């Protein structure tokens, strides 16, 4: 094949192809005439070998992948510039106009809106990276410096870490993305495809589909917000129109939200010295909020009393009552406990 | 001119120059043929190779234009699937040439389309129904209803 | 154009392009070297034509076609290995550990479960085929041989026929599936999409979909094996569970397999000299089997008589009956003719 095809091999082949009166030998005129063209043909063979590699869908270059995805429509992502907010510290009344560029180390950043030092609007102004890339995602507490000197400005720092800086999508990543798109297509019943559209909303992070909730063909959409906290009504609505835009033909779709559950507690306890009711109350409510966040299933009485006694400032407690009972409280689905009444007596 | 540069100095006669010039013209022809074939490899740069692209697509169409052929190839690949009801409604209303209301029951799994009888003829109604069934899911059943 | 340039045309062009005071004749040294260079150039042009064919992969099969099909999303279904259970007979107390190797003829099998002969867990252990292929779908009561000799083990037999050995994919089947998909204008939720789902399952050579067979939200799915044969219940279960994984939620899907039609043949036939009943019976069995493979519609009693008389060793026959009758029998849908009783006499 192409590896076999070389200057010497095709030289011998062409010498065999030509039968003629004059003897064939090294250094002959016709020898050199054939040898030059055979070197050219070896170069052509190398080019034809590279034809195979460049024709293949794999190991393509930027332009090759660009053409393939333009045919396919899965356009490559160029990345997003980092965005953040910085604080300007300096002489009061200093006005920094739009378009001013600030440099931290060798990085370059630009200020979007005008900021005035000491003004009632504040000294914080959003700053967007000049170029895309994760290197522009500067962390918090970075001392930005003006590229151009401006009187009245002394120190610039960011109170929040810069975000949004994304690198250019490489060839391989788009390749497996396209492969996954080709293998899997949107389908009516597969809960992954349906919940994909719901998950596109940033407010919700867990989506559940309940088949056969109101008879055949009825799909109940269950969504969970940030740590299973109900999202606003507008979020529910907009998710509803979105999923309806991508819902299949002729379903009945209902969207539900987690329902907070009130919690009322009452106990008699002996407080340690140097500790008041407010301190133990706030510590225990924080601890029980964490427990409610991390609890799966029914409320456990003994976990509650253990986290209450473990609260600092509790020596002896008694008569612990939760919602009028000391038994385990069953939590229904899509419901989260919420502390509403605390009755602590010393 | 390349080989004579590679060739020894004592072979700088006119015969060598003529023969190597002919060989260089052949090289130019070969390299432009290679470039043309490489262009034919890509869909956008191919001109006469689109016939086999269409054959692979298993659709036979009379030659109209290279750009038109490429557009037809792009349309044939993917670009399918009705995301929601509105896609089917918009596709069908072109055939019916009138507004269509839908009464769909999940329990019934039943689809119904109401349209003015006078607007859409019987044969084109049958063609639209066949196209819908080609698009409409196997479990679902679409009903064509002409308004009297 | 590679095809436009041909051997003699480019030979004459090369001869003409250079103006020579030397007369050009056949067999000349200049003519011989031009012929050799033309031969090499024609080889290059033929290679370029072959490369163009490979790029369009029209006739010849190569990795380009498979990779392009993978770009289009269709995947080569390698297949599944046959599964079954065998019985170990021998001295009580012998332990056959996991990974034990048993060989039947050329085929190789592996024991899946650690089985002890004479233990309370039984002497039967599941066995999976070590390679993909239909040849591993062994029938029941097959005698297996231990590759590694184990003391106290005498007989290895399977109480049931092995199943799950789907055939290995061939390039022709993949090409046919790609081509029929190319005719198929699929859509999220349409008969084409369901039949494509059925094509995704191993051993689904033919797909039949019947919408609204029971009316509201009902799909009738009919599948066939190779050459319109039946499919094992395991294949049907895998196909239906895969569909239910991807199918819309709510529709009712029924997947069935063709069932054979039993036939009985009775006739009085005068045998030729040197031919016994068994030989002519086997030859007629082969002939009727290939006729059934090549049949469509209904079994024709006249074709049966002709294929019996054309059998070697058959001189004179009489009172030929298929299922005791001389009338053609209709072969309905999802039904094939099966030979069950052969009655021949002289």
């Amino acid at each position: 094949m192409y590896s076999d095809q070389t200057y010497e091999v095709i030289k011998n082949r062409t010498l065999e192809n030509i039968n003629l009166d004059i003897y064939k030998g090294e250094g002959s005129f016709l020898n050199n005439m054939v040898s030059g063209n055979n070197l050219e043909l070896s170069k052509i063979y190398l080019e034809l070998s590279k034809m195979h590699k460049m024709a293949f869908i794999q190991d393509t270059y930027n332009q090759f992948l660009d053409k393939r995805v333009n045919e396919f429509g899965v356009y490559r992502k160029l990345g997003t510039e980092s965005n953040g907010e910085v604080e300007f510290i300096g002489e009061k009344g200093t006005v920094i106009n739009n378009g001013t560029i600030i440099s931290y180390r060798d990085l370059l950043f630009v200020v979007i809106k005008d900021v005035t030092i000491g003004s009632e609007e504040g000294d914080n102004s959003p700053v967007q990276a000049l170029e895309v890339g994760k290197k522009y995602n500067l962390p918090t507490n970075c001392e930005f410096k003006l590229v151009d000197n401006i009187s009245g400005v002394t120190k610039i720092t960011n109170t929040r870490s810069f975000e949004g800086g994304t690198d250019i999508e490489t060839d391989e990543e788009l390749k497996e993305r396209f492969y996954k798109i080709q293998r899997n297509q949107a389908t009516s019943g597969n809960k992954a495809h349906y919940e994909e559209w719901a998950l596109e909303v940033d407010g919700v992070y867990n989506v559940k589909v309940y088949p056969r909730w109101d008879g055949p063909g009825t799909v109940k959409v269950l969504i969970f917000g940030k740590n299973n906290q109900a999202v606003d009504t507008e979020t529910i609505e907009r998710c509803q129109q979105h999923i309806d835009e991508e819902k299949p033909i002729g379903p009945t779709i209902t969207v539900v939200t987690p329902l907070p559950i009130e919690i009322s507690i009452s106990a008699v306890m002996k407080l340690e010295d140097g500790y008041t009711l407010d301190n133990v109350k706030e510590s225990f409510l924080e601890s029980i909020n964490t427990y409610f966040r991390d609890i799966r299933g029914e409320i456990i009485y003994t976990k509650v009393m253990g986290i209450l006694i473990n609260t600092t400032g509790v020596h002896d407690l008694s008569n612990l009552l939760i919602n009028g009972s000391t038994d385990n409280i069953t939590i229904n689905e899509d419901k989260i406990p919420s502390v509403t009444t605390v009755n602590f007596s010393e | 001119m390349k080989l004579i540069d590679k060739l020894p100095s004592f072979d700088r006669n006119y015969i060598v120059e003529e023969i190597q010039g002919a060989y260089d013209t052949e090289l130019n022809i070969l390299k432009e043929d290679i470039d043309d074939t490489f262009n034919q490899l890509f869909v956008d740069t191919a001109t006469w190779g689109l016939d086999m692209w269409e054959d692979i697509l298993c659709i036979e169409k009379k030659e109209l234009d290279f750009d038109t052929r490429r557009s037809n190839i792009k349309a044939k690949m993917r670009s399918r699937g009705t995301s929601t009801i509105e896609v089917i409604k918009s596709i069908c209303e072109a055939y019916t040439k009138s507004e269509t209301d839908i009464k769909v029951y999940s329990d019934e799994f039943t689809f119904v389309l109401s349209f003015i009888a006078n607007n859409c003829d019987y044969k084109t109604l049958l063609d639209c129904s066949d196209m819908i069934e080609r698009v409409k899911p196997a479990h679902l059943l679409h009903y064509l209803e002409p308004i009297i």
